[PDB]
RNA sequence: AGGCUAAAUACCGGCACGAGACCGAUAGUCAACAAGUACCGUAAGGGAAAGUUGAAAAGAACUUUGAAGAGAGAGUUCAA
RNA sequence: CGGCUACCCACCCGACCCGUCUUGAAACACGGACCAAGGAGUCUAACACGUGCGCGAGUCGGGGGCUCGCACGAAAGCCGCCGUGGCGCAAUGAAGGUGAAGGCCGGCGCGCUCGCCGGCCGAGGUGGGAUCCCGAGGCCUCUCCAGUCCGCCGAGGGGCACCACCGGCCCGUCUCGCCCGCCGCGCCGGGGAGGUGGAGCACGAGCGCACGUGUUAGGACCCGAAAGAUGGUGAACUAUG
RNA sequence: UAUAGGGGCGAAAGACUAAUCGAACCAUCUAGUAGCUGGUUCCCUCCGAAGUUUCCCUCAGGAUAGCUGGCGCUCUCGCCC
RNA sequence: GUAAGAAGCCCGGCUCGCUGGCGUGGAGCCGGGGUGGAAUGCGAGUGCCUAGUGGGCCACUUUUGGUAAGCAGAACUGGC
């Protein structure tokens, strides 16, 4: 019952601007967004509250 | 008591460890017992296969082992209902059934 | 007595190899004969390195054994190692160089034979070069051993950079008094 | 129970049992412990030596080898 | 069950025959070969004992 | 081997390798790590500095199971897949590139080293160092985040 | 906040069983033997020493000194 | 006839009775009447270092499984889609986390204490450094000529290992200024130049077994106490009703 | 016949409590621990000390440095310097 | 305590964000030229692991307290 699946997906050509789009900064942006998600929502609620 | 440049050692031998020393001198004994247990099962019990019931494809819960795969316990009653057979009828057919496993 | 000087009778040396390897004893016999009969200081140093121990003959690596041949003047010379030459997982291109070593590993022998090089042993090295002409005698990273990184004048007093012994490299193991200036002193 | 307090007898002999050593080997003396303004002089001088010494020193070596 | 130095063992999984330390190991043949005796000093068999 | 043990050789000497004056009796200093601050500080300090005190936060119920990320270097980045694969995939055929998936090899984070040749590859991983990301962009490969 | 349930697991007591790079009668269990016996302490309890004739008793008939113990001859045995 | 010798005796000279505590023992210091047997540095776990072997960026099945029921077989052999796992290949931080390649050439933005584009080299440099390479030169019985021949070397070069120094890279803090990108333009991320702290990188040397020494914990080289706790047995002696 | 162990009993000596009493006896923990006495088992060869610095409720002890041994490694002379 | 050389002298040039009338100073780097540079003796350097020691005493000399001591305490060297 192991059946270690081998999804190969070998032959492909390097493509368009995804190679210039998937840089390191996506992980740091996602980390900062996860750390500062709710506090921005609190400041948006306060900006809607304080008129 | 200490000495030159060596690692600080804290062995857990202050408790009376001399009474409870379980040394595996019966390790080939247990091996022969369990061989004869499996062989006596495969002889006398049934022409059912050894390690009888069929186990599921199951992913391991971690950030560590979840890429890998595992033989689980049972076939997760919604899965068994989609397969379309009764519970104990499946247990007597040879299907391993776990009522806890969700989907 | 007579000699007012101190007595240091035996100097330091290891004459007979402590290993009981029969093949190593035969190589010791052959290169002892060549070292005392050829006036070849190459054979002198190879005989001393055969006398030398297991730890003090460190394993050569394939990239270092390439780079010491890549220098100008080592075109057709043979790289002679008293010790083992192992595989390197790093490099990708292997030249057409000639190797004379003891106990080359399996993947290293396979990649040298695929690249076209010629591996030898010390008996064929002696049959091809009695005086050792056309050879470059190499050695490996002795100081790179993990045991040598615990060695120094101290583990911590002028900060010493010399790796004290501990079980687990992490928090709560030897990091408070003498490792930072907020808890007591700082080295 | 009074004991002997302090002496330096049989000490210089133990010192000279092993041959009192000068450190005796410092070629290219150690550079730490020197003025940081002088270090801001010397390190920037070294890295601009690494950058911009090539063509003038090369032509000067060619000139002195041609004149020598 | 063990193989040669060309192929592996087909019954065992990851075993090869070990690499020999000396390929041609006849020490008398090596010491009587012309390539070795071309490059020797001289057989020096004088004794030069103690002179009273 | 008691015949190679020192004890059989020292039979005949009176004090048996431990002196007539000093008299090693039972435990002259203590037991184990006795006197870590009082009378053995020149051995606990000067050989194990940092041994006494608290150092930081106390993560209750810490597992070595959530922080699991085995790092792979760019030297190791090629040999997770065989050399036949990269040679027959980048032997002047086209602008294609083989994919080296480190998650199948068992490594999560790709770190940066040297020795990354001209032939570009696509690396699928969960984490990247920006050094290795710049090395892959310099050799012309791609960088794919998977999970 | 009610309940049952075999398996793998443990066993220096007991019933039979097999093996040992172990000890060989001051050793090995305290105990190779009428050993938890003799014996000691009011009692709780403590606790020993002690193996070997010969192949087979064929254990020395008979004479003689002595009241006997014990001898001197003789005899059995490969050898008293 | 010769004969040293664990036989005895004599003679000349020297010679206090051993073991240990001690600065000092023949001591008016202690133990020893004599003899036979027993009698004291072991074993386990952990660590460190050295040595020996196998494999070597890997290594190890000690946990189980497979073989027909074999005395030695409680052995040995095999697993490989049994490598889960231990150690090592990555460190630095209290942590969120981050995490080790740089250099050259040509063009350009004011080569401006400044960034971009293409190509090339690749773990940097200096001083030492076994070994190795090129080689001036002269050297072999009476004339030029030659090839290995007898036969070294002035001087020069690439430089193993390792040592000293300089430089570079990573991580945490410290100072100073400018720039870049947007799965969405923000108390967002990333970058630069110097100064420090690290048990780091700067072509990796570990894993397993065995042996030796030392240390630690366990009765721990052997023998030794005044003491404490738990549970029971005694007023047949004596004390008092 | 009653009082049984930190209990009894005492015209009081801390006396008696089964030859033991300023805390009975037997067994177990227990081979309690000891920086303190005594002892520590075959031969030959080679090298061979210290009673001193600093610290400790340290002063009969230990840690550190020093003195010492063992294992090697890197080199050098061996053919006017 | 220091010096009695090839790790030293001398010449020529590049760099500096240090310094600054000045190509001024100072450091670093590169290239080149000459080793016969006091006496005597010696083959040197270096890494790891560790036992014992941690009660001392005596003597010439220099000395502190004490009347003095085979008394107590220091210095150099030698010895037990
Ligand atoms: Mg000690
Ligand atoms: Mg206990
Ligand atoms: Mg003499
Ligand atoms: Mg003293
Ligand atoms: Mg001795
Ligand atoms: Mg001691
Ligand atoms: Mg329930
Ligand atoms: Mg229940
Ligand atoms: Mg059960
Ligand atoms: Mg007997
Ligand atoms: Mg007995
Ligand atoms: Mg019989
Ligand atoms: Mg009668
Ligand atoms: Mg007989
Ligand atoms: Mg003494
Ligand atoms: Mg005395
Ligand atoms: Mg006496
Ligand atoms: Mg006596
Ligand atoms: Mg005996
Ligand atoms: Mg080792
Ligand atoms: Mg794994
Ligand atoms: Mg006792
Ligand atoms: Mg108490
Ligand atoms: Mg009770
Ligand atoms: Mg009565
Ligand atoms: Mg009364
Ligand atoms: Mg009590
Ligand atoms: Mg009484
Ligand atoms: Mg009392
Ligand atoms: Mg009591
Ligand atoms: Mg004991
Ligand atoms: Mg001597
Ligand atoms: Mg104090
Ligand atoms: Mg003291
Ligand atoms: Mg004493
Ligand atoms: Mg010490
Ligand atoms: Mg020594
Ligand atoms: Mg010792
Ligand atoms: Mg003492
Ligand atoms: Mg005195
Ligand atoms: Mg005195
Ligand atoms: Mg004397």
């Amino acid at each position: 019952p192991v059946r270690n699946v081998y999804k190969k997906e070998k032959a492909r050509v390097i493509t368009e601007e995804e190679k210039n789009f998937k840089a390191f900064a996506s992980l740091r942006m996602a980390r900062a967004n996860a750390r500062l998600f709710g506090i921005r929502a609190k400041r948006a609620k306060e900006a809607a509250e304080q008129d | 008591a200490p000495s030159r440049n060596g690692m600080v050692l804290k062995p857990h031998f202050h408790k009376d460890w001399q009474r409870r020393v379980a040394t595996w001198f019966n390790q080939p004994a247990r091996k022969i017992r369990r061989r004869k247990a499996r062989q006596a099962k495969a002889r006398r019990i049934a022409p059912r296969p050894a390690s009888g019931p069929i186990r599921p494809i199951v992913r391991c819960p971690t950030v560590r082992y979840h890429t890998k795969v595992r033989a689980g316990r049972g076939f997760s009653l919604e899965e068994l209902r989609v397969a379309g057979i009764h519970k104990k009828v499946a247990r007597t057919i040879g299907i391993s059934v776990d009522p806890r496993r969700r989907n | 007595g007579v000699d007012i000087r101190h007595n240091k009778d035996r100097k330091v040396r290891r004459k007979e190899p402590k290993s009981q390897d029969i093949y190593l004893r035969l190589l010791v016999k052959l290169y002892r004969f060549l070292a005392r009969r050829t006036n070849s200081t190459f054979n002198q140093v190879v005989l001393k390195r055969l006398f030398m121990s297991r730890t003090n003959r460190p394993p050569l690596s394939l990239s270092r054994m390439i780079r010491k041949m890549k220098l100008p003047g080592r075109e057709n010379k043979t790289a002679v190692v008293v010790g083992t030459i192992t595989d390197d997982v790093r490099v990708q291109e292997v030249p057409k160089l000639k190797v004379c070593a003891l106990r080359v590993t399996s993947r290293a022998r396979s990649r040298i034979l695929r690249a076209g090089g010629k591996i030898l042993t010390f008996d064929q090295l002696a049959l091809d070069s009695p005086k050792g002409c056309g050879t470059v005698l190499l050695s490996g990273p002795r100081k790179g051993r993990e045991v040598y990184r615990h060695f120094g004048k101290a583990p911590g007093t002028p900060h010493s950079h010399t790796k004290p012994y501990v079980r687990s490299k992490g928090r709560k193991f030897e990091r408070a008094r003498g490792r930072r200036a907020s808890r007591g002193y700082k080295n | 129970a009074k004991s002997k307090n302090h002496t330096t007898h049989n000490q210089s002999r133990k010192w000279h049992r092993n041959g009192i050593k000068k450190p005796r080997s410092q070629r290219y003396e150690s550079l730490k412990g020197v003025d940081p303004k002088f270090l801001r002089n010397m390190r920037f001088a070294k890295k601009h030596n690494k950058k911009g010494l090539k063509k003038m020193q090369a032509n000067n070596a060619k000139a002195m080898s041609a004149r020598a | 069950l063990y193989g040669t130095w060309r192929k592996a063992a087909s019954l065992k999984s990851n075993y090869n025959l070990p690499m020999h330390k000396m390929i041609n190991t006849d020490l008398s043949r090596i010491l009587k070969s012309p390539e070795i005796q071309r490059a020797l000093r001289a057989p020096r068999k004088k004794i030069h004992r103690r002179v009273l | 081997p008691s015949r190679l043990r020192k004890t059989r050789k020292l039979r005949g000497h009176v004090s048996h390798g431990h002196g007539r004056i000093g008299k090693h009796r039972k435990h002259p200093g203590g037991r184990g790590n006795a006197g870590g601050l009082h009378h053995h500080r020149i051995n606990f300090d000067k050989y194990h500095p940092g041994y006494f005190g608290k150092v930081g936060m106390k993560h209750y119920h810490l597992k070595r199971n959530q922080s699991f990320c085995p790092t792979v270097n760019l030297d190791k980045l090629w040999t997770l897949v065989s050399e036949q694969t990269r040679v027959n995939a980048a032997k002047n055929k086209t602008g294609a590139a083989p994919i080296i998936d480190v998650v199948r090899s068992g490594y999560y984070k790709v770190l940066g080293k040297g020795k990354l040749p001209k032939q570009p590859v696509i690396v699928k991983a969960k984490f990247f160092s920006r050094r290795a990301e710049e090395k892959i962009k310099s050799v012309g490969g791609a960088c794919v985040l998977v999970a």
